[PDB]
């Protein structure tokens, strides 16, 4: 994941 | 359904999740699931992760075979059950694993 | 578990080859299934499944970190075959599709 960040 | 489950308390509040939570030693994977009290449809997992407890919105959906998912269906779980279960090896999109339950 | 071996969809110990006979007995439909004890790997499982007309077999082994099963040493981890099953009827996961349909003994 990444902050602000929809990626999983 | 997982209404005979330890780990759920039925409908009680965020604000009061929180404090069993938090009487439990606010430890990572403390955890516990309620029915929502905003959206009626719908369960949270309150979790504790780094001394603060977060809820995760749980909601139903269907062609017409019913599931759960955090994450609008794209994992999907038979039931809250599966969910607690999968979640308790699987990080998936929560921040630590549940470990332990949070009874009553 | 003993109440996952009394899932129909549980065949036991029957063969690759015999596997791949009931599935294409039953039309070859895509996510047709079943599942099997491994002749090759004692502790292991197969999850057969149909695909594109071609039954492929997917091994589950058990590991411990807590007991579990996986298809992908530990990458998705599963406490029984039960949940495995149930999950693949919603999930892709790495299966080429959903399992749809029971193959039944």
């Amino acid at each position: 994941k990444f902050e602000g960040x929809d990626n999983e | 359904i997982h209404r005979t489950q330890l780990w759920f308390h039925g409908r009680i509040s965020r604000e009061e999740s929180q404090r069993l939570i938090g009487q439990q030693g606010l430890v990572d994977g403390l955890f516990l699931v309620r029915e929502s009290q905003r959206n009626p449809q719908g369960f949270v997992l309150s979790l504790c992760h780094l001394q603060k407890v977060k809820h995760y919105l749980i909601l139903p959906s269907e062609e017409g075979r019913l599931y759960f998912s955090m994450d609008d269906g794209q994992t999907r779980f038979t039931d809250l059950l599966q969910l607690v279960e999968f979640h308790q090896l699987n990080r998936g999109i929560l921040p630590c694993l549940l470990r332990h339950c949070c009874t009553r």
